[PDB]
């Protein structure tokens, strides 16, 4: 079973963006699907939700007149339409099901209820007037200093972009063991930066090559910076 | 007729091995229609129990559900490394109506204490094409969170031109790592020699300074 949603990205204030959500491996036409998203550092918060059998759907205070929630069986796939956007809009939007029923009862027992067991991976929709920016990505080179056989550190910062979210690998996902990729910062002049690092052995310096993979999709870049330690 | 559901406490400290409860009590009656979400940052909530007290598959036997009237628990038993998580309780009652949620509760794993490894870090040519230098400090792999880092720039201390960044604790050894970023001019950074951080932590005898001269 799976649910992917799509749609998200950056959008000025009053603008629309319609997300999808493309189901797989279970019977949609009699699911419940919902929409959930999480404004950044904040909980999760119900937005909307369709019963695709029979085209019925229920909506949040905070966005009723201004999304419609809609599915196509004949596709497997739910939509959200958002208008009249705000920057409290902003959040990782989540698709979610619950598979049929609801809600059951048993005889001369109680009521059972079904959950979100299957939930997307998110969609992020950023409100801003703000716009895009590109990374610049710069070595954090391993010391010199290193000697004789310890732990080094190097790293990639990567600088001043916007909106979010930049992802960082090393050597294309080949070197895991000790990556930290810390989030990101907003910083005063309104652009983001983080920085990614990992420790290798000191020995392996000027034997080994360490290349950061950045991509930040908002603007379409994919930069691939080596590491060396400085000359 | 928003149902309200109020949960706590909203974060706890707790050590592998020790039992933790979760509570989230409604504002009405919610019947059994109660389910509970362990969330890991930046990803979706997984489903850990259904219908109050319904075990989903795949989920280990550590987690468990109980209702008493309008109250909600969740439980973990023997709580592991991998626990660390936001955990959200949520309602279903009203059919093809509000979902709410609980505001979540964070559970941090406690541990033993362990000092960071420290590692400065120079700004590049190449950002100083662009007139800023940002110099890094990285704190590697230490507990508890809370660590105090110093900038001094030719043993002049430093002060409002520094940020933070703090991973998430580590699902395996519950440890964090923190990068200190100071930001100065390119003009700035090319009237000083010495740059340093000091780093202050409970794991530490005393603090630890790294440091480098420019050139």
């Amino acid at each position: 079973v799976q649910l992917v949603e799509s749609g998200g990205g950056l959008v000025q204030p009053g603008g629309s963006l319609r997300l999808s959500c493309a189901a797989s491996g279970f019977n949609f036409y009699s699911s419940y699907i919902h929409w959930v998203r999480q404004a950044p550092g904040k909980g999760l918060e119900w937005v909307a939700s369709i019963s695709p059998y029979s085209g019925s759907t229920s909506y949040a205070d905070s966005v009723k007149g201004r999304f419609t929630i809609s599915a196509d069986t004949s596709k497997n796939t739910a939509y959200l339409q958002m208008n009249s956007l705000r920057a409290e809009d902003t959040a990782v939007y989540y698709c979610a099901r619950y598979s049929w029923p609801w809600v059951s009862y048993k005889p001369y027992y109680g009521l059972h209820f079904s959950a979100m067991d299957y939930w997307g991976q998110g969609t992020l929709v950023t409100v801003s007037s703000a716009s895009t920016k590109g990374p610049s990505v710069f070595p954090l080179a391993p010391s010199s200093k290193s000697t004789s056989g310890g732990t080094a550190a190097l790293g990639c910062l990567v600088k001043d972009y916007f909106p979010e979210p930049v992802t960082v690998s090393w050597n294309s996902g080949a070197l895991t063991s000790g990556v930290h990729t810390f989030p990101a910062v907003l910083q005063s002049s309104g652009l983001y930066s983080l920085s990614s690092v990992v420790t290798v052995p000191s020995s392996s310096l000027g034997t080994q090559t360490y290349i950061c993979n950045v991509n930040h999709k908002p603007s379409n870049t994919k930069v691939d910076k080596k590491v060396e330690p400085k000359s | 007729s928003d149902i309200q559901m109020t949960q706590s406490p909203s974060s706890l400290s707790a050590s592998v091995g020790d039992r933790v409860t979760i509570t989230c009590r409604a504002s009405q009656s919610v019947s059994s229609a109660v389910a509970w979400y362990q969330q890991k940052p930046g990803k979706a909530p997984k489903l850990l129990i259904y219908s109050a007290s319904s075990l989903y598959s795949g989920v280990p036997s550590r987690f468990s559900g109980s209702r008493s009237g309008t109250d909600f628990t969740l439980t973990i038993s023997s709580l592991q490394p991998e626990d660390f998580a936001t955990y959200y309780c949520q309602q279903s009652v009203s059919y093809m109506g509000p979902l709410t949620f609980g505001q979540g509760t964070k559970v941090e794993i406690k541990r033993t204490v362990a000092a960071p490894s420290v590692f400065i870090f120079p700004p590049s040519d190449s950002q100083l094409k662009s007139g800023t230098a940002s110099v890094v400090c990285l704190l590697n792999n230490f507990y508890p969170r809370e660590a105090k880092v110093q900038w001094k720039v030719d043993n002049a201390l430093q002060s409002g031109n520094s940020q933070e960044s703090v991973t998430e604790q580590d699902s395996k050894d519950s440890t964090y790592s923190l990068s200190s970023t100071l930001t100065l001019s390119k003009a700035d950074y090319e009237k000083h020699k010495v740059y340093a951080c000091e780093v202050t932590h409970q794991g530490l005898s005393s603090p630890v300074t790294k440091s480098f001269n420019r050139g």
